[PDB]
């Protein structure tokens, strides 16, 4: 087999590998979310095709489970295993425990391989940055964000892929208790938030939205425009 | 970089197999082998440094089985090496097929052997060349000289080491004449091959003998008693 | 062992991205042009062959054209030998899933399978990256007729038309100018195909020998795949042949 | 050039060079001899002393390999060590298989089996200290062989090892050792050391001998020490 | 442990790319499917003659219908003939039927595959002409070190294959008897080979409907009256 | 299944039986159960046929990649602790029983009980099923210092009194004696068997 | 240069640089000293605190009654052969129910030693260990090196500014048998004294040692016991 | 099922019949025995049906390998040394009994190999359940290197006298002929049951059966 | 035995040019009987089938794997396999397993992929292929299934003998069985087409 180290350190003590690791996360497409008060939001961009890609295998805005969604920005190669392995986490928690899964819970065992894949002989880090955001007992909304370097954080409202640190400045700046009051003022915080990094993009904005009981539900083009049409 | 593992060069070739074939020339001792009519000869540079070195503990002739014998030329570490891995080869073919090993499948087995150590960059070619030999009920005499690389072929009359090619021509002036095999005068061949190269005449010590005939299809290694006989009493 | 001569495929760029990968691409871009359409009534594939001599022969179906399953087939621009891995591989999965559902597979499950094993090596093993890009088309029970197009790098995604190889750059550019969405079928479609492989081809006088053209279509609840007639596809370019004089 | 950078790797004249650094390293090493003769087989080793603080006995270079068979060593004394262990276990394997003693033609090539083995990869180093196996049976008598960082077997009447050697080497050649007697012979071993060695680095040493053949009864034995000082003292003639 | 094959910044594959080089370096080879049979041809060049001609052969069978020849390094061949030998009898075990050409031909050059993508092993430094004879139809392909096999009427190969080529474009024509094909890869290697023209130098075998034979020196002096 | 070894001074001699028996209807009732371990080494086959030819087999091999090595012939010893070792391993799913017996150019002709995988040196031994009622002719027939005629005879009568009385042994003999010269072979036929009293 | 990459190249003087910077990392550490005499060892570890408010570190590793090891070098590497040789201990009483003697276990430990070295990818282990124990044929001190080479010594002093330590040992070594364990563990801890400056000398605070003996199971002391083991002695 | 062999003087010669039984009615009236092994090789199984078929194809692919691998033609010694060594692997679990023979350069070789891996050499055999009947007449009427043509009658009567004493033995039987220059086949050498006719015609015209649903499918 | 838990039969035959297969719908277990709309006969393929009787889970599971390596072989070689070849896949399958056996007994019959010629055959529970010409019987009725056959089989006869031929073979036979019935299937296999009825048989 091959066994080596990939990552070592530096004089300086910083990692090459990893800092490489999450410049690829910032050269990916730009995606946002935030936890409202009773739902979830997430939002990406869309790099504009010209009259091809079917949106399918496009959409950047996944499910772990009905409890739990997700999106992803970075290079679309390693998202995809990270999804299909928590959702098999999502289904091996429920046959471990009959209890329904916990998004702290899903969270931490997702950054947890990262961290594995960093430190494991021959592994290599993922270029992904990836939001986990669901709905815990009690109907309390909780928003994750991962790390290439298998850190987890929690985020009221967060962006990541390009321009990540641009958009984080209109978030603290904007967010207050004003945002994420109501669903359409949900809806429309990440809308904004979407705003400052699209050039002439107009409708390459896509949402979608978990509300309570329900699973993630995607908003149709025509249902974005109706909250994107008030700008102004 | 080329020119350290072995890796495709620019031009097709090899480096670290060929430096192989130079660390075979590098041994220092020519080896010399002519397949006759009834026999087949083995005659090799025996060299004794100093005198409380002892004689039948280095030798150049090992037996891989009953009927087949092997000389080697090279540095001795690889010598033993394949000699060994040879007998774990040719002993196992009994306990499978359950005959004697023939020449042709023992040279193919080594080669194999040899042949990973240069398509596995892990490892490294011998440094030594193995010429096997012996006799099948069908083409008689076989002789057969397998190289680092896992290259070997029927060979009528083959030579090794640093007078090689002063050593072929020799071999071919005599096959030129189309000279008559038989045993004993094909064993003056091989010995006045290297006897008229290096121009010394030889003591009977310094050289080393092996055999294999029709009527003994058993390996044996000419007494140094018999060298000093065709040595001295026929130069002719 | 001999760290010196090892590339490491996994380590990134300061610029943030793979060297191997970023070099695969480039020498699809050298290998031959391939493109695909998706229509109404099914799916259309035509490809070039760069191979040109009076000495080929080709005995089987087709050089860069391959069938995947009973509903689904498969392009190829790339590398040729590493194409007949993935080949099997997807031959594989397609039937192992045939084993638990006894149903074939839907055209997206196929395609994100093998793209786990294709990304599986640049994220670790050390052995090098595939240099083959695939097109994918097919029919499955929900979403019907499909066209898909992969990337090296393990990245794939849906499109309506494509094309893949040299001239890629000219030909999706005329492929989008005429492409008409979910309108123009196998029929007319097809005649865009002759028309855009005789501008990507530099060499004039577009031969149906150098070209190469497969179609599927489900038709009375059977999936049906067949490779045009050269003599068929000659009066199809004898349509092109009178096209500029009319 | 980097040609010598692994042992894998061929030079352009066609040799290996790590292995050759390992016969430098024992080149490094004390002067080692030994002697075969009718009796049997006598060894000596000279022990430099570092420091006063040694017990006496202490860096023992002298290995028991198994009954029959002893074994001298001049390198690195750890690379012996193990070595030892190793040969000890092959001979140990032997006698659980075969049922009696292994002779020390088949010991010393299984032996340089193991030592060739290290030096053929890139992921392992040869042995840095070459060493010498005696042994004496009833049914082939001394016999004394030696194994090189090449791991390839050697037979010699006589032989040294160590820093100085060629020099040791003609002193050996110069009076035949086959006529002579185990008795003899550690009276000559004691005088060659003595000659070998001068102050100049090094300060002061000891004589180790070793004893096998009929006068240990086919065991591989220590000297004593009351016939080691006065085969000390008949060699103590040529220094006064 | 690593595989050293690594991509250009043209896209080239440059261990593989080196082994086509050696493979051009080596004998010339020509092959010419024609009528019921194809014939291969190679050119076998002793140091001396001193070695024995008819020890080792370069064509060599692989199953009754399907026979090999090779032009690069010789030791890379003889690994290819014990996996190609093993593989058509474990088809042989599954489906007892004798093995296809092209079947055949896929799972021999996944051999070239896999080593040219396991680490550790160098890529091959051959190049094979495939030779088989099945349900009436003659197959003739041709495999390259990358595992690429592709299909010819005919071929050339090794040294001097562009002048190889060159008479191909000319001398093979269609509708040819095999034995007239035998007699025109000879004058394609006429110019290519200097010196004596022997039986022996010259390694002639083909493969009809009574099977891959290969060809006896006395046979070939026959065959040598152009 | 009757085997039998008789040490003497230049030699041993190794006799067997041609019958081969499974049940009370003969298999094969004609077969030599000498299986050679070498060329001076020989070995004796008992209980069950098939298993006890695949140690003969394993054993003759393994000694003869050590014998090659040394270019001697192995002990007699080093030869029943191959078939020792090789048995006592395997002896659960086995119930082969073997008899070693051999001369080398030191210790000289041998005989090891290698049964149910125990290790013995006896001047004679016996094995087999056949065996169990020839226990009273072999300690009055037997002494000391015979030649290898006079051998042959104790071997030879001991052999044609077994095959009489047991159902499972029965056939020719096949007689081995291995001395410095070489080996010698003797097949004694049913009409040839000495015949003893049948009343 | 181009030699000090790893252990398997050797250097054309035929030396290996990896252990020989083995080596170096030892008399980088804290110096340690031991003696035996004819019936009592006492081992004299020095305790090193980075800080004052850091307290000093453990130079002693317990490993059995009649058996004790103290450790110079890099600090946690001892840690994987005190586990082994603790083990190696208990197993020679779980079987033999007899305590493993003290040559056969430091033979053991020096295999273990050596193979890592030779086999690529394997770091040597970079601490020196030097080991006690007593015996029916009396106490022995075996001094180890991290080329796995370990000696019988009388007394020995490693690590850094050791060398008046050792001269002090060689004059008065005819002393070391005849004292008893009282006079031991004196002319022990005046040994001590040459490894470190003419400021900082010796506190019963930074200094432990240890004993065995005779009939006496190999203990351990630190300040208690020390403090009128060093005061009443002249330096 | 009743299988022989013998040695004459150029070579050997495998009888077997033709039925298959499974055991307690007649599987096949037809049904083959003897196997394909090399050119000069060919071997003729017994006992357990698919253990006797999978190890005669499992030998034959290796015997091919060491064919061309060599360029020298088979042994049949070199025979018996594979299968053995597969059979005792599982210990005689395999039920699985062979009388394998050839010709080689050395000359007729005849071997026999039961479940538990024995092995002996001898000039005719027969196994199978009715082999104690049919063994009979083959060791009773045995001369040392009959005539050929006299060998061949000989293994009609062989197994003949074995068909009526067993159960499992009938049908036809067929035997190999194996020679030093070639080898060869006859089938259909002994047809003992001559009642194989009708005597009632029946033709049932359509209509008979009661219909109930009818579909086609084309092609 | 475990042969006749779920009870069950396969027949099949040969015409002139034409070959033909029948068996019986009836699933159950032991005495009891749970539902007669079983099918035990699957598709091949042109011109080939394949039947299966014994256990029904082992016709379900080997069956399953047949289009599995089918499609393997279906998919390199651009041809249909040979229904002599695909007796040696279903041989080679059981012999994998053989250790701890599957328990089915198959029956094969179609034509030549290449033209017109037929071709049939059955194996063994232990994989023994067997090519029998005539026909193949196999189930828990076997016993009673023979006679009823070879009486009624003749070497050639036309697809409209073929009908009536196996069908009363079927009948009267497997009224005597009470693990077997309750329906029929038939399938007729000719060159140009396919024929497939069902027989109104006594419920029982």
């Amino acid at each position: 087999s091959y066994d080596r180290a990939i990552t070592v350190f530096s004089p300086d003590g910083h990692l090459f590998q990893v800092e490489y690791a999450q410049e690829a996360v910032k050269k990916g497409s730009t995606a946002v979310g935030v936890r409202g008060k009773d739902i979830v939001v997430l939002g990406v961009e869309k790099k504009s095709v010209a009259k091809l890609q079917d949106e399918r295998t496009v959409r950047k805005i996944c499910a772990l489970d009905d409890n739990v969604c997700m999106a992803f920005a970075g290079l679309t190669a390693d998202a995809r295993i990270v999804i299909n392995r928590a959702r098999v986490e999502c289904q091996s928690h429920r046959l471990t425990v009959e209890d329904p899964v916990t998004v702290e819970y899903i969270t931490r065992y997702i950054a947890s391989l990262k961290q594995r894949y960093t430190q494991s002989n021959g592994r290599r880090p993922f270029g992904i940055s990836a939001l986990i955001v669901g709905f815990d007992f009690d109907g309390t909304p909780r928003l994750y964000q991962t790390d290439p370097s298998g850190t987890y954080h929690a985020w009221k409202a967060n962006a990541i892929g390009r321009g990540a640190k641009s958009v984080r400045e209109f978030l603290e700046k904007n967010y207050t208790d004003e945002a994420i009051e109501t669903d359409d003022l949900t809806i429309k915080l990440v809308i904004k938030a979407l705003l400052e990094v699209v050039q002439s993009g107009g409708k390459n904005i896509e949402l979608a939205v978990m509300r309570r009981d329900q699973p993630l539900k995607i908003l149709n083009p025509e249902e974005i425009e109706k909250y994107v049409a008030e700008i102004e | 970089f080329d020119r350290h593992i072995t890796i495709f060069s620019p031009e097709g070739r090899l480096y670290q197999v060929e430096y192989a074939f130079k660390a075979i020339n590098q041994g220092g001792l020519t080896s010399v082998a002519v397949r006759g009519k009834d026999c087949a000869v083995i005659v090799t540079q025996k060299k004794v440094p100093d005198k409380l070195l002892d004689s039948s503990t280095v030798t150049h002739l090992f037996k891989i089985t009953e009927n087949i014998g092997c000389v080697m030329t090279g540095m001795t570490a690889d010598s033993r090496s394949q000699v060994q891995r040879a007998r774990y080869e040719a002993a196992n073919w009994k306990y499978k097929y359950g005959y004697e090993i023939p020449v042709d499948m023992l040279c193919k087995r080594i080669a194999d052997i040899s042949q990973v150590y240069t398509q596995n960059a892990e490892m490294r070619p011998l440094g030594c060349c193995m010429i096997l030999i012996g006799i099948d009920e069908e083409q008689g005499p076989q002789v057969y000289k397998c190289d680092p690389a896992g290259y070997y072929c029927g060979f009528k009359a083959t030579a090794a080491g640093v007078k090689q090619t002063e050593s072929t021509s020799f071999l071919e002036k005599k096959v030129k004449k189309k000279f008559d095999w038989t045993f004993e005068q094909t064993v003056e061949t091989a010995i006045t091959c290297l006897s008229t190269v290096l121009s010394i005449d030889f003591k009977p010590s310094e050289i080393e003998v092996g055999v294999v005939t029709v009527e003994n299809p058993k390996f044996r290694i000419l007494t140094e008693a018999e060298i000093d006989a065709h040595l001295v009493a026929l130069a002719e | 062992m001999s760290r010196r001569y090892d590339s490491r495929t996994t380590i990134f760029s300061p610029e943030g991205r793979l060297y191997q990968v970023e070099y695969a691409m480039e020498a699809i871009g050298h290998a031959g042009t391939c493109l695909g359409i998706l229509a109404n009534d099914g799916v259309l594939l035509a490809a070039e062959r760069r191979n040109i001599h009076k000495l080929l022969d080709e005995v089987f179906f087709s050089e860069k054209i391959y069938k995947l399953n009973e509903d689904m087939a498969c392009s190829v621009a790339g590398i040729t030998s590493d194409a007949n891995v993935l080949t099997n591989e997807l031959r594989l999965i397609a039937q192992r899933y045939l084993l638990q559902y006894q149903e074939p597979i839907p055209c997206e499950q196929l395609v994100t399978a093998l793209c786990d094993i294709k990304q599986a090596y640049t994220q670790f093993g050390g052995k090098r990256p595939f240099g083959v890009s695939l097109l994918y088309i097919g029919w499955d029970k929900h979403y019907g007729f499909q066209l898909y197009q992969s990337d090296p790098s393990g990245n794939y995604g849906g499109w309506k038309a494509t094309c893949i190889g040299n001239n890629s750059a000219a030909a999706v550019s005329m492929l989008k100018q005429d492409y008409k969405e979910g309108e123009m079928t196998l029929k007319s479609a097809l005649a865009l195909a002759i028309k855009v492989l005789n501008k990507t081809m530099d060499v004039s006088k577009l031969s149906a020998e150098k070209v190469e053209i497969a179609t599927l279509t489900r038709e009375n609840g059977k999936t049906v795949i067949r490779v045009l007639k050269q003599k068929e596809v000659e009066q199809l370019i004898k349509k092109h042949e009178e096209e500029e004089a009319k | 050039t980097g040609y010598d950078l692994s042992a894998s790797t061929f030079s352009p004249d066609g040799r290996v060079f790590q292995v050759e650094y390992a016969m430098k390293a024992v080149e490094n090493s004390s002067t080692a001899i030994g002697i075969r003769c009718k009796d049997g087989v006598v060894f000596g080793v000279e022990k430099l002393v570092l420091s006063k603080l040694y017990e006496e006995g202490s860096n023992k270079r002298l290995f028991n390999v198994d009954r029959h068979v002893g074994m001298a060593v001049a390198g690195l004394l750890a690379d012996a060590r193990s070595l030892a262990d190793i040969a000890r276990e092959e001979a140990s394997n032997f006698r659980s298989n075969f049922g009696y003693n292994i002779p020390l033609k088949h010991l010393a090539d299984r032996v340089a089996m193991y030592v060739h083995a290290y030096t053929l990869y890139s992921a392992v180093r040869p042995f840095g200290c070459s060493f010498m196996l005696g042994s004496y049976s009833v049914n082939d008598g001394a016999q004394l062989y030696m194994i090189d960082p090449s791991g390839v077997s050697y037979g010699y009447w006589g032989c040294a090892i160590g820093k100085a050697r060629q020099a040791a080497k003609t002193e050996i050649e110069k009076l035949q050792m086959k006529e002579m007697t185990c008795r003899d012979v550690v009276k000559e071993v004691a005088k060659i050391i003595y000659i070998v060695h001068d102050e100049v680095k090094d300060k002061a040493f000891e004589l180790e001998l070793s004893w096998v053949g009929e006068i240990t009864n086919g065991r591989h034995e220590i000297v004593p020490k009351d016939v080691r000082e006065e085969a000390e003292k008949y060699a103590k003639e040529s220094l006064k | 442990s690593f595989s050293l094959t690594t991509f250009s910044p043209s896209g080239k594959l440059v261990q593989i790319e080196y082994a086509l080089a050696a493979v051009a370096g080596g004998a010339p080879s020509v092959g010419i499917k024609a009528a019921n049979g194809v014939v291969l041809a190679t050119e076998k060049k002793q140091k001396s003659i001193l070695y024995d001609e008819r020890s080792v052969h370069k064509v060599e069978p692989i199953t009754k219908h399907i026979g090999l020849v090779y032009s690069g390094m010789g030791p890379d061949y003889r690994v290819l003939v014990h996996r190609a030998r093993k593989l058509a009898q474990q088809y042989y075990l599954v489906y007892q039927e004798p093995i296809p050409t092209a079947q055949l031909v896929q799972r021999v050059a996944s051999v070239m595959q896999e080593y040219t993508q396991s680490g550790g092993v160098r890529p091959f430094g051959v190049s094979l002409l495939i030779c088989g004879w099945n349900e009436g139809r003659p197959y003739l392909f041709q495999s390259d070190p990358s595992g690429a096999y592709f299909a010819w009427k005919a071929t050339a190969m090794g040294k001097n294959y562009v002048n190889g080529k060159t008479f191909l474009e000319k001398r093979y024509n269609e509708d040819l008897e095999l034995e007239d094909a035998i007699h025109t890869a000879i004058l394609t290697l006429k110019e290519s080979f200097e010196g004596q023209m022997t039986e022996d130098n010259i390694e002639v075998g083909i493969c009809n409907e009574a099977g891959f034979r290969r060809l006896t020196p006395t046979e070939v002096k026959d065959y040598l009256a152009a | 299944t009757t085997i039998m070894a008789v040490e003497f001074d230049g030699g041993v001699v190794v006799g067997s039986d041609s019958r081969v028996s499974a049940g009370e209807a003969v298999v094969n009732r004609v077969f030599d159960k000498l299986s050679p371990l070498h060329q001076h080494i020989y070995c004796a086959l008992s209980g069950s046929a098939a298993d006890a030819q695949a140690i003969a087999d394993m054993a003759a091999y393994q000694l003869e990649l050590h014998g090659m090595e040394l270019e001697e012939p192995p002990l007699v010893l080093a030869a029943a602790n191959v078939v020792r070792n090789i048995t006592y391993k395997y002896r659960e799913d086995l119930s082969a029983h073997l008899m070693v017996a051999g001369w080398d150019q030191r210790e000289g002709g041998q005989v090891y009980g290698t049964m149910s995988g125990m290790l013995i040196r006896q001047p004679f031994a016996i094995g087999g099923s056949g065996s169990t009622y020839i226990y009273g002719y072999v300690d009055a027939a037997y002494k000391p210092g015979m030649s290898p005629e006079e051998c042959r005879r104790f071997t030879t009568n001991a052999i044609a009194l077994a095959m009489k009385r047991d159902g499972s042994s029965g056939g020719v003999i096949y007689l081995a004696t291995i001395t410095g010269a070489g080996v010698d072979h003797r097949v004694i036929l049913g009409d040839e068997l000495p015949r003893f009293y049948d009343e | 240069n181009q030699y000090d990459n790893d252990v398997t190249v050797w250097s054309p003087q035929g030396r290996i640089h990896q252990i020989e910077y083995a080596m170096e990392a030892v008399k980088q550490g804290s110096a340690t000293v031991g003696l035996k005499s004819k019936t009592h060892a006492v081992l004299v570890a020095l305790k090193r605190a980075q800080s004052e408010l850091a307290a000093h570190q453990k130079k002693i590793l317990h490993v059995d009654n009649h058996i004790g090891i103290s450790i110079a070098g890099l600090t946690a590497d001892a840690r994987l052969l005190c586990n082994f040789m603790r083990q190696e201990c208990l197993d020679s009483r779980f079987v033999f129910d007899r305590p493993l003697p003290v040559s056969r276990l430091v033979s053991l430990i020096g295999s273990k030693t050596q193979i890592p070295t030779q086999r690529y990818g394997r770091r040597p282990y970079g601490v020196g260990l030097l080991i006690a124990g007593y015996d029916d044929m009396g106490p022995h001190i075996f001094q180890t090196c991290p080329s796995a080479n370990y000696f019988d010594c009388r007394a020995m002093s490693i690590g850094a500014r050791s060398q008046s330590a050792r001269t002090y040992l060689e004059r008065h070594m005819s002393e070391f048998m005849e004292c008893n364990l009282n006079e031991l563990v004196k002319h022990g801890l005046r040994a001590l004294r040459e490894t470190l400056p003419a400021e900082q000398d010796l506190t019963t605070k930074n200094v432990s040692i240890g004993i065995v003996g005779k009939d006496l199971e190999f203990t351990i002391y630190d300040d208690d016991d020390v403090s009128p083991f060093l005061e009443g002695l002249e330096e | 099922t009743t299988i022989a062999g013998l040695v004459f003087q150029d070579g050997v010669i495998l009888g077997a019949d033709t039925r298959a039984t499974n055991d307690s009615v007649v599987a096949d009236k037809i049904c083959e025995k003897i196997h394909f092994i090399a050119p000069k090789i060919y071997c003729c199984g017994a006992g357990v049906a698919a253990d006797a078929e999978m190890t005669t194809r499992m030998a034959a692919s290796n015997m091919e390998l060491h064919a061309l691998s060599t360029g020298r033609e088979c042994r049949v010694a070199t025979v018996t040394r594979m299968l053995r060594q597969t059979l005792f692997r599982y210990q005689g679990y395999v039920g699985a009994s062979l009388i394998v023979g050839g010709v080689d350069f050395t000359g007729p070789q005849l071997y026999s190999v039961h479940p538990h891996g024995s092995y002996s050499r001898l000039p005719f055999t027969a196994l199978g359940s009715g082999q104690d009947a049919a063994i009979a007449v083959l060791e009773d009427r045995f001369q040392p290197n009959m005539t050929l043509e006299a060998a061949q009658e000989l293994l009609v009567e062989a197994i003949t006298a074995g068909i009526l004493g067993d159960l499992g033995s009938g049908g036809n039987v067929d035997a190999c002929v194996i020679t030093a220059a070639g080898a060869k086949m006859l089938r259909a050498l002994s047809s003992p049951t001559k009642p194989i006719e009708r005597s009632s015609q029946y033709r049932f015209a359509p209509g008979t059966t009661p219909v109930l649903s009818q579909t086609v499918v084309p092609l | 035995s475990i042969m006749s838990y779920n009870g069950g039969a396969v027949m099949a035959m040969k015409g002139k040019n034409c070959v033909a297969i029948a068996a019986d719908r009836r699933f159950g277990i032991q005495a009891q009987m749970v539902t007669t709309d079983f099918q035990k006969i699957f598709p091949m393929g042109d011109r080939l089938y394949i039947g299966l009787a014994g256990l029904a889970t082992d016709v379900q599971t080997v069956a399953q794997r047949l289009k599995f390596r089918l499609n393997l072989y279906e998919l390199k070689e651009g041809r249909q396999i040979k229904p002599y070849t695909l007796m040696s896949m279903v041989a080679n399958l059981l012999y994998e397993k053989r250790f701890g056996p599957y328990y089915t007994e198959p029956v094969i019959a179609g034509l030549d992929p290449k033209t017109f010629k037929p071709f049939i055959c059955s194996l063994d529970l232990i994989g023994c292929p067997m090519v029998t010409d005539d026909f193949v019987v196999s189930g828990t009725c076997t016993e009673q299934m023979y006679g009823m056959c070879e009486s009624l089989w003749e070497p050639n006869m036309d697809p409209e003998h073929l009908f009536e031929t196996i069908s009363q073979a079927m009948l009267n036979a497997v009224d005597r069985d009470a693990v077997s019935g309750m329906g029929v299937i038939v399938h007729i296999i000719e060159k140009d087409k396919i024929t497939t009825r069902t027989l109104k048989a006594r419920m029982d």
